[PDB]
């Protein structure tokens, strides 16, 4: 019977993989709350991304554009790799506008504040001499995983693509726990639990929000009293 | 392989074709 | 009753209906003639009643009026007749 | 309870939401609430969740076989365009979900909404109406889970075992509260034997009496159980009121639980626990961890030996036909046989070469799903291949699927493969072809009375007496002794009138009669019944999907018709007598059999003379007959 | 024939359950009771007779006992018959509708008698009713259960 | 619907038509797999309908007569010298002849090692003969399969039912957007796309002048060059798309018979119909029960696993003497929102968002005449509307479709066509949907293991491996014991050390497996690609040395053992299961069989032209059907009553169809049935 | 980020300690995510005290039975196990039993000192019978969780002594199962129904407010990593 209290560290084994130790833990108790944990960072966490684009000469998902090697379908499945961290809850936009051949990548689209592209050399287009890319995209915060919105629901206008919403700084989290188990029964578990975020936050601040949520839920179960 | 683009598929094959595809 | 209570469309028995009648035929008409009459009763609920009575059990916020008739057997809240 | 993709109940109701939100005056009349729903607004889908309430409607499948081929639902509405269909009636639907669909039907009357609501809901169409058995029985899934959870494993993690001096046993519990908590810690596992005290748990008749007396109320009394807390866990499901098992879960072993819970408790207690056999399946079915790989399929190491062994009776009959000694016939039915000996040989020898808890051996000891042979074929020989005319090739396959085939092992296996592929189109379209007549020729038997009152009737041996002395049960009881009514009274020795005439003949008539010696019955049966037109509801006795007698409407005909005509789809035939579908049919049409076997017409002696390509037999009479 | 009708309904009720059973098949010996019976409802005539029986004309055990209730008395002559056993096929239709056995099979081949023999339909047969939109005879279709007068209890009416 | 659909549909080998056998005609015997099909016809490709045995399709080896007889090329063993000769014969060239084992120990020298070989005798019967009297050998393994059958790897490991299965759902597979190819497949898979001319193929050799996604320019060594111009959201036969990526670089040198651009399911030149997943087949909590699948949410927000579905709305504008439905937006009675997304030329703007009923084509057209009734006088005289005598016989999208509009294919009797006497426009509007997967829609691996699913979670439940890894897919392991089919097994195993790689270690001596285990199979790195052959693949005993060295991709980690299992950690409770659980890499693809597309709803629609009774199809309203034999069923229940309101006012009468819509907007209990129209249509049949 | 609806909580009473509390609507998913936690926090968080060590008098290896009572020794040791007591010390309590004389000796026998309460007098022990008389030394603590039986070390020093487990956690047990209340209107919104059943030493509501105590505190234990964190919220009450 041991009657000392847990504890949380860190180590940060890489610039977006952290390693987060709690001793002591109960008996049993290690696994379920890095289950919870896991679940909660996955699908519980405010992020940003861009939502819906616009580019000047196509009008939907289905048609190429004069001088790109890509598509305007790919172009989207590539865009749905950004990694850029908004700030503001309101819709943000940005632009892309190249001209002539180059490898256009997701560092070339100009940014204004606000707005961190995590990932600026990581390729989007590839162009030639008739190639002209003038892309208008738009971004906005959330959580979870939104799917496309329509753009007829809104009033809006007709090159505004929608793109899905993926609000999820979260790559991967594991947890593990190590029982002591000796005969006299001063036992408990420590959890060894792992995140591995999407380069957008750090790994320490998705688990501060996460848990910014579950004590909001916890205090719901001794708000009875 | 006999093929001007193909990438390595190795395979297990037992025996060689008097005749290609 | 050492069930476990039932829900939605089996709230009534169908088994405690079976013993009211002799044959679970006769309480499928035993039913249905009920319901029509109390569709009737809300009919001419505000025009001239007639010899009609709605639900003489209590009806739900908005219910099926079959609902409120199988209810009424359950009960014991009629009587009936086979030919 | 069924799924309903929203949109799908939204144009079968539309109608009813349309009123709906008129009278709502969300749109002020009956054409702007089409538009409404037409356009689709928010407004009509909440007022939807309002017309959908308790508000049965149907789910069909083709083909529709038996009875319960059809049924009743109270839908909900779920988003999506897909039907989520309870998956325990899948059985009676005989609906997988490889892609199969639905039609859904729409109830409209209140005689319309209570026949459904009354006669086909889902909660009340639960036994088999053929041979009465629970049609609703847990399938492959929760048969497993169920099957895991209630076994007994030797050595598991916390068992039960007396000690002294040091420790006492250590094994018993206080409560089963304290078990769970202690299987919440690795110290217990779920097949781990224990002792609990139990007052909430009915024990056994036994254990009731020996520890309660006659004064053996579950509740309050408090009892000594021996088991697993799986076993536990398990027979809590049941009735508060029902007794304690401990028993590992065979599939039979829920035939006989539930068909004693449809005996003595409503149709709604069975209802309930359905459901959470379901559940407890389903939660247990995933921690079985039945998984299969290379590893667990494993191939008997003396598969080799046992095969040159009878490659050796298939090398030297080789020869031996070879020899000229042996007709060309003679080649083909003996190694046939040689190879069968062979392929049993190997499949004995691997049936106990696997563990008792290999994941497959699992699956197939529970009986959840497949025949042994069917693990056999995967690892080890497969055994005989065939030919389109249906024979058995002397020169056999030897390798398995786990093995790999070759060339012109798996050619001609094509052939055993598509014959009876393709035996679904032809005996399955005579079966609906032989339902159809059947269902005309029956329709006009209806039960009619309640009872004839008459005292004709047929007779049912009912386990004839042994030779040696004892009452051996004929093995074929429930098939064709049980819900049945007595013609006549069942009295032993001119000793107690044991039943009277017109007994419901459950399993407490069945018991004393092969208690009481008596044997031979007389049973007031539908080929009796004095009623002209129709059957009086005692001569046919206990229909099936009750386990109660009849009602005085039911047109049994059609019942009978299907009931024989469902299982078609699965008769087969051996390599002049026919022994499948064509054999009932045939004889169900009531025609010269082809391997036709004259009877005799007078008792007397026989005169068998031998006679040339055909014999000849007369039948010497003991009068001064022809 | 040589060992009587009932003899015949343990052979054929036994060797069709073989083979339902051959494969583990179970259904209860009643259902194939009810087709059987309507196998062997009929009997064949052997007996001209004073009354409509020609020889060789299958007919109902019922109606052959029925008219010979008849024709006993005024005028006593019993026509010889026996109890015979058809196709099932023959058997649907050998029935008094002719409106059912053209919805079963030959459509034209047995409509032609039917108009031949002026056979009204009696309009009350299961399949009749299911064809004429009319409800049929079964389950909650008789008139014991069509006419059941539900009415509240005087008391609920004095409940107001 | 797939570059296979395409290729295999034809080399397809009919059994009925003119000089064809109908299918009633078509008897047991003639749907049997004859003897004399090896190497003609494919023995395990047929339909599984009612044309079993019926349809065949070619082999892959086979060849045309002049005369058009079924020609197999063949080795022929003479005094046991099995020849190089590619000797063609059909069948009665066999009944002459003897055919022997297609792969014995061959010396390489013509004859066989031991004398009892399994060949086939002249009537077909395949027994023992001695080497040297045989006279004739097969050419190669994989000659009696078709193509589609020859893209199952372990197919020796799969039961030929449900290799039936694969195969023919191989044809049903969807376009997707990436089609990544088999890490484990067959070497005929290379061969048979570019034979599709679904790939597009640099016909002649020379430097790649240039890449462009409309273009792909091949300047020939001499002079001139070869322009290839794309096909790009080409509607497919079956309303798919006919994509051809390329997959090429701006100046490689293209050989004959080299990629210009991969097609719909297709990478580096090889079909690729689906994609290479992680298994574990435990049975998750009874939602992949009975054939329902789940997966791991990833691969549909990755959308791994999806498909565009092209569509067009065929809309003909006619000749008329009411005049000519004029495609403008004069659309009479429209709102304002209904407008939002449409340009004035009376259709939607070309990358118009649409919806199921969304009004896509105005096609309007005058009305006709009729008694203006006295209310709607009234009202045209009390808020002053105008008549709007025109019939707007409009496209609205029918039930259940939406997404993108791609645009319009219009012709047009101005534009001086050749349209015939009356069209005077002919417009084809083009919507596509990337329909994101749900339950409903029907998956398939390449063993026949096939359905609907059943549910997909995110990943937060998803047990993982001793790499900390959530796996792909979950699936029923029930279905694997009772259909012969662990051959997906197989292949998932085989598909594990093909991602992970191995290194067979030869350390003293090449292993005992690994000697006949043909060379550089001893080597592999991760992530790679392989093939097996139907017949001469991998054995059982290689693959257990293949386990043996189980060098991992990143981490040290090995799973599988040399024996085959590993060993997973439950992603919901974090705690382990009682037993080691299975994993590796399985091919899947997703089919042509949607809920999106297979869904048919009804309150009323219009009615039969004779009968009152309703029609079928999805696309018109239709109606279902209620057979006999549920009416069969349906007594059987006793339920009377319900019978009567489906033959009579359910389907036939009118007036009560109106009192129930009378009923049910009075908010009343649905009164008394009443006596239908289709049976007083049976009384004037019958009189 | 708020929870942009706000969930309820309703506790319902089944009997004195036992109760099922009902949570709606939590947001999709959310019930697995607090309710395998919670019961496991239920089961292991809750503080309590309960027999840890027995000796009676008469027995040395005779752990069969003992004279003067008539059942085995095993009954009366699940008898004991099955006790509900409260401690205010760490320190290891003793408390005796001594009756003598025939009868039916109950937990209202035993005779606690202050600092350690029973909440079960009347529940019955031993059968004792020919004038028997005996002797129960309990040594009794309090901690948390399930504390197996401890065997004992010093076996020469306490050869009479039984070492016993503790269910030292107050409840007994506790279930929890998840709803789809309201998936299609609010995208996949659902009900946790949880089912709590505790000792008569304390109520089903109290041990569950203190789980929520503990829970919120280990997770502001983790929230101290970014304390301007935007995560989730739930707005007024
Ligand atoms: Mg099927
Ligand atoms: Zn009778």
């Amino acid at each position: 019977l041991i009657s000392q209290r847990p504890t949380l560290s860190e180590d940060v084994l890489t610039d977006n993989r952290s390693q987060f130790v709690i001793e002591p833990l109960e008996p049993g108790f290690g696994y379920t709350l890095g289950n919870s944990l896991r679940r909660t960072l996955l699908s519980s966490i405010p992020g940003a991304a861009v939502t819906s684009i616009r580019i000047d000469g196509v009008l939907h998902e289905f048609t190429t554009v004069p001088g790109v090697k890509e598509d305007v379908t790919e172009i989207i499945l590539n865009l749905k790799s950004l990694v850029v961290s908004s700030e503001e809850d309101e819709p943000v936009t940005m632009y892309l506008r190249k001209q002539g051949p180059g490898e256009v990548t997701a560092g070339d689209i100009v940014p204004p504040a606000g707005v961190t592209v995590h990932n600026p050399g990581m390729h989007i287009a590839t162009l030639n001499d008739k190639g002209k890319l003038e892309v208008e995209l738009v971004v906005e915060r959330g959580r979870g995983y939104v799917p496309a919105v329509q753009n007829r629901a809104s009033g809006a206008e007709i090159g505004r693509i929608p793109v899905d919403s993926i609000y999820s700084p979260v790559l991967k989290v594991t947890y593990k726990v190590d029982a002591t188990r000796v005969e006299q029964r001063t036992d408990f578990d420590k959890l060894i639990l792992d995140v591995e975020t999407k380069n957008s936050i750090s790994p320490r601040d998705a688990l501060a929000s996460a848990g910014k949520t579950l004590v909001e839920l916890f205090g719901l179960a001794r708000e009875l009293n | 392989n006999s093929v001007p683009g193909a990438p390595n598929r190795v395979s297990f094959a037992k025996l060689r074709e008097p005749l290609e595809v | 009753g050492g069930y476990d209570t039932p829900l939605g469309i089996t709230n009534p028995p169908i088994d405690e209906l079976l013993d009211r009648v002799s044959s679970k035929y006769a309480l499928v008409i035993y039913a249905a003639k009920r319901a029509r009459q109390i569709n009737d009763y809300y009919n001419q609920l505000g025009e001239g009643i007639l010899e009609y009575v709605g639900p003489l059990v209590e009806p739900g916020l908005q219910e099926k009026p079959l609902s409120i008739a199988l209810r009424e057997i359950h009960a014991d809240l009629l009587e009936h007749t086979e030919g | 309870q069924c799924g309903l993709p929203k949109l799908m109940a939204l144009e079968l109701f539309k109608p009813f939401v349309m009123k709906r939100l008129v009278d709502l005056n969300h749109a002020q009349n009956i054409k702007s609430a089409k538009r409404m729903v037409e356009r689709q607004r928010p407004q009509v889908w909440d007022v939807l969740e309002e017309v959908i309430a308790e508000h049965p409607v149907l789910l069909n499948r083709a083909p529709t076989l038996h009875r319960l081929g059809i049924q009743a639902f109270e839908p909900m509405l779920v988003e999506g365009k897909a039907i989520q269909l309870h998956p325990l009636v899948c059985e009676a639907f005989n609906a997988d979900f490889d892609g199969d669909q639905m039609a859904v039907h729409l109830p409209l009357s209140a005689e319309a909404q209570a026949e459904a609501r009354i006669l086909m809901l889902s909660s009340n169409n639960i036994l088999s109406p053929a041979s009465g058995r629970p049609l609703a029985m847990p399938r492959l899934d929760m048969v497993t889970g169920l099957y895991y959870l209630t076994t007994e494993v030797p050595g598991d993690t916390g068992e039960y075992q007396p000690a002294s001096g040091d420790h006492p046993e250590t094994g018993v519990y206080s409560s089963p509260a304290e078990a769970i908590m202690a299987a919440d810690r690795g110290v217990l596992s779920v097949r781990a034997k224990i002792k609990v005290r139990l007052t909430q748990l009915r024990p056994p008749v036994e254990i009731e009496a020996e520890l309660f007396g006659h004064s053996g109320w579950q509740p309050g009394d408090a009892w000594m159980a021996e088991t697993t807390l799986g076993r536990v866990m398990f027979n809590e499901l049941l009735p508060l009121g029902y007794p304690f098992v401990n028993k590992q879960m065979h599939k039979k072993v829920q035939a006989a639980i539930i068909n004693d819970l449809a005996e003595r408790y409503p149709m709604i207690v069975v209802a309930q626990t359905v459901d959470k056999l379901k559940d407890a399946g389903f939660y247990w079915a995933t921690r079985s961890g039945v998984t299969v790989s290379m590893a667990d399929v494993l191939v008997p190491p003396r598969k080799k030996e046992i095969l040159d062994h009878y490659e050796e009776r298939a090398d030297k009959v080789e020869k031996q036909f070879q020899r000229g000694a042996l007709n060309h016939d003679e080649r083909n039915e003996a190694l046939v046989e040689i190879w069968k000996e062979a392929t049993d040989e190997v499949g004995q020898a691997l049936r106990e070469h696997y563990p008792d808890d290999n994941p497959i051996i699992t699956i197939v000891d529970s009986g959840a799903t497949g025949n042994f042979t069917q693990t056999r074929t995967l690892a080890g020989m497969k055994g005989l291949v065939t030919n389109p005319k249906g024979e058995f090739i002397p020169r056999p396959v030897k390798s398995s699927f786990r093995e790999g085939l070759t060339v012109l092992e798996y050619f001609i296996n094509t052939h055993g493969a598509r014959k009876g592929l393709a035996d679904t189109a032809l005996r399955t379209a005579d079966s609906g072809y032989l339902t159809r007549r059947l269902v005309d020729v029956s329709q006009d038997v209806i039960v009619r009375e309640h009872d004839c009152q008459t005292e004709r009737g047929i007779v049912v041996e009912l386990a004839e007496r042994a030779p040696d002395g004892t009452l051996i049960r004929d093995p074929y009881i429930e098939t064709s002794a049980y819900a049945r009514t007595l013609g006549t009274d069942a009295v032993d020795e001119a000793g107690n009138v044991i039943v009277e005439r017109g007994q419901d003949l459950g399993d407490p008539e069945i018991d004393a009669l092969l208690a009481a010696g008596i044997t031979q019955v007389k049973v007031r049966s539908v080929l009796t019944c004095a009623t002209s037109t129709g059957v009086c509801a005692t001569c046919y006795g206990r229909s099936m999907a009750t386990g109660k007698l009849v009602d005085i409407g039911e047109a049994v005909g059609i019942v009978a018709a299907q009931s024989i005509g469902e299982p078609g789809t699965q008769l087969t035939m051996r390599t002049d007598i026919t022994g499948g579908l064509p054999r009932v049919q045939e004889l169900f049409e009531a025609r010269v059999p082809r391997g036709k076997a004259p009877i005799a017409d007078v008792t007397g002696r026989v005169r068998l003379e031998d006679g040339e390509r055909f014999y000849k037999i007369t039948i010497v009479p003991d009068d001064g007959g022809e | 024939r040589v060992q009587g009708p009932r003899e015949v309904q343990i052979h054929l009720v036994r060797e069709v359950q073989e083979v339902y059973r051959a494969q583990g098949v179970s259904i209860h010996d009643k259902h194939i009771e009810v087709i059987v019976r309507q196998m062997l409802r009929r009997v064949t005539i052997i007996d001209s007779g004073s009354t409509e029986f020609l020889p060789g004309s299958l007919i109902d055990r019922a109606e052959f006992e029925a008219e010979n209730r008849r024709v006993v008395a005024e005028g006593g002559e019993p026509a010889a018959g026996r109890p015979v056993l058809m196709g099932i096929t023959k058997a649907s239709l050998a029935t008094d509708s002719w409106l059912s056995a053209a919805s079963f099979q030959e459509t034209t081949r047995v409509l032609t008698d039917a108009a031949i023999n002026c056979r009204s339909d009696k309009l009350n047969g299961l399949k009749e009713n299911v064809i004429i939109g009319k409800l049929i005879p079964a389950g909650t279709g008789i008139n014991r259960y069509r006419n059941i007068a539900v009415q509240p209890t005087e008391e609920a009416r004095a409940a107001a | 619907n797939n570059p296979l659909s395409g290729l295999t549909h034809k080399r397809r080998l009919s059994a009925l038509g003119p000089g064809g056998l109908s299918r009633e005609r078509a008897g047991l015997e003639v749907r049997d797999v004859h003897p004399s099909h090896y190497g003609r016809m494919c023995p395990i490709e047929t339909p599984e309908g009612p044309n079993i045995g019926l349809i065949g399709s070619l082999s892959v080896y086979a060849r045309v007569n002049p005369f058009g007889f079924i020609e197999t090329p063949y080795r022929k063993v003479v005094d046991g010298v099995v020849s190089d000769e590619i000797v063609y014969l059909t069948a009665d060239e066999e009944d002459r002849h003897v055919v022997a084992q297609a792969n014995s120990p061959i010396d390489a020298d013509g004859r066989f090692v031991e004398p009892r070989v399994l060949v086939r005798r002249k009537a077909g019967e395949v027994e023992y003969v001695p080497s040297s009297e045989v006279d004739y050998m097969d050419v190669s393994p994989r000659q009696m399969v078709s193509v589609a059958t020859a893209m199952i790897p372990f197919l020796e490991h799969d039961d030929a039912n449900r290799a039936l299965m694969g195969a023919n759902m191989q044809r049903q597979a969807v376009p997707l957007v990436r089609s990544e190819a088999p890490l484990v497949g067959t070497g005929m898979e290379l061969r048979a796309a570019i034979d599709a001319g679904d790939v597009v193929v640099a016909e002649e050799s020379g430097v790649i002048e240039e890449v462009s996604a409309d273009y792909i320019t091949v300047m020939h060594d001499n002079g001139t060059r070869r322009t290839y111009r794309m096909r790009k959201f080409a509607r497919s036969n079956h309303g798919t798309c006919a994509n051809q990526c390329p997959i090429v670089d701006a100046g490689d040198r293209v050989e004959a018979g080299q990629v210009i651009a991969d097609g719909p399911c297709t990478d580096d030149g090889e079909m690729a119909l689906g994609k290479n997943l992680l298994v574990a087949i435990m049975p998750w909590e009874g939602h992949n029960y009975e054939d329902a699948i789940i997966l791991s949410n990833r691969l549909v927000e990755e959308d791994v696993l999806t498909s565009i579905h092209i569509e067009e709305h065929e809309i003909d504008a006619r000749d008329t003497k009411l005049g000519a439905e004029e495609i403008t937006r004069d659309i009479p009675n429209i709102s304002d929102e209904v407008l939002a997304d449409l340009d004035e030329r009376g259709i939607v703007r070309i990358g118009a968002e649409v919806r199921d009923g969304d009004i896509l084509v105005g096609k309007v057209t005058p009305k006709g005449e009729t008694e203006l009734t006295p209310e709607e006088r009234l009202l045209r005289a009390i808020f002053g509307e105008k008549a709007r005598e025109v019939r707007d016989t409009s496209l609205k999208v029918p039930h259940g479709e939406s997404g993108k509009v791609i645009g319009i294919r219009v012709f047009s009797r101005e534009d001086e066509d050749e349209l015939p006497a009356g069209v005077n426009e002919l417009v084809r509007v083009y919507v596509a949907q990337k329909r994101k997967i749900s339950d409903g829609d029907k998956l398939a691996g390449r063993h026949g293991n096939k359905g609907v699913i059943g549910k997909i979670l995110p990943v937060e439940d998803m047990p993982f491996l001793a790499d900390g890894t959530p796996v792909d897919i979950i699936l029923n392991t029930h279905g694997v014991p009772r259909r012969m089919n662990i051959g997906q097994i197989l292949e998932t195993h085989l598909g594990w050390c093909a991602h992970s790689g191995w290194k067979v270690d030869a350390a003293k001596g090449v292993p005992d497996w690994a000697a006949r285990l043909p060379d550089e199979l001893l080597e592999a790195q991760p992530n790679a690609i392989v093939s097996t052959p139907v017949f001469d693949g991998a054995q059982e005993a290689e693959l257990q040395g293949l386990l043996s060295c189980t060098l991992p991709n990143r981490d040290g980690d090995v799973l599988v053992d040399a024996d085959g299992k590993a060993m997973l950690f439950d992603g919901r409770s974090g705690e382990p299961f009682p037993y080691p659980v299975t994993v590796g890499y399985m091919y899947i693809m997703k089919l042509h069989h949607l809920v999106d597309d297979k869904i048919h709803a009804r309150s009323t629609g219009p009615y039969s032209m004779i009968t009152q009774q309703p029609l079928g199809g999805k696309a018109q309203f239709g109606g279902q059907r209620f057979g006999e034999m549920e009416c069969w069923a349906m007594q059987a229940y006793g339920a009377a009553y319900t019978l009567q309101e489906l033959l009579t006012i359910k389907s036939d009468d009118t007036v009560g169809r109106v009192k129930v819509y009378e009923a049910i907007v009075k908010g009343e209990n649905i009164p008394e049935p009443g006596i239908p129209e289709s049976f007083k249509v049976l009384l004037k049949e019958l009189q």
